[PDB]
């Protein structure tokens, strides 16, 4: 855990197919769990 | 050469509607169980000086603007909703 | 139709250098026996949100700008002089 | 007096040949005396 959280955030930045809304939204999800 | 001339400076700083970044919770203070994204919004609001202590810059004409803000309820999900804000269309310098 | 879309709003409100109107006496606090005209100036300064309470918007690159301000000495005359101010060229969101 | 001060301010606004600097400057003078 935590290690997992960083990875989750990192992937969010890393993904080229999320547009701004998709990206902002996924961050919010990572926040809920983390 | 590369200095802003008085007449240019004086005009640009004088009381007028300027794009100001306003915090949403500060405008919607009743919405306590909501985080917003973006947490602030760009609004046309009065700003600048009247170049006299007897005068203050005030709005004389206001209109509305609506923006799609993300409304986040911590640990309970999120949705995009419309929210409406006041914009200043015209500013006057008037006595304090 | 006439509502600002999330992606548009979110980008425009996000931390960046914005034309801010800064008071001269607040930047030159030592100059006590001087009224200035204009009493404030338009400067590029950081503004906007980071959309997280762990982050704050800060300047990473600053430069100078010089403007011709009227320097008024009450009941003793006036002259236009150059005065120099700090401008923020670049802003980052970084941890508080 | 005073009546004179208003007139002085009024003329400042009224004059079409002062440009911004000339106009702002004259106001400062009216202030010194008034």
């Amino acid at each position: 855990f935590n290690k997992e959280c960083l990875l989750r955030y990192k992937e969010a930045a890393l993904d080229p197919n999320l547009n701004l809304y998709q990206r902002i939204a996924k961050i919010v999800s990572i926040d809920d769990d983390c | 050469h590369e200095v802003v001339k008085f007449m240019d400076v004086y005009q640009r700083s004088y009381c007028h509607p300027i794009e100001t970044l306003v915090d949403i919770f500060q405008e919607y203070p009743d919405e306590i169980e909501y985080i917003f994204k973006p947490s602030c919004v760009p609004l046309m609001r009065c700003g600048g000086c009247c170049n006299d202590e007897g005068l203050e810059c005030v709005p004389t004409e206001e209109s509305n603007i609506t923006m799609q803000i993300m409304r986040i309820k911590p640990h309970q999900g999120q949705h995009i909703g419309e929210m409406s804000f006041l914009q200043h269309n015209k500013c006057e310098c008037r006595p304090k």
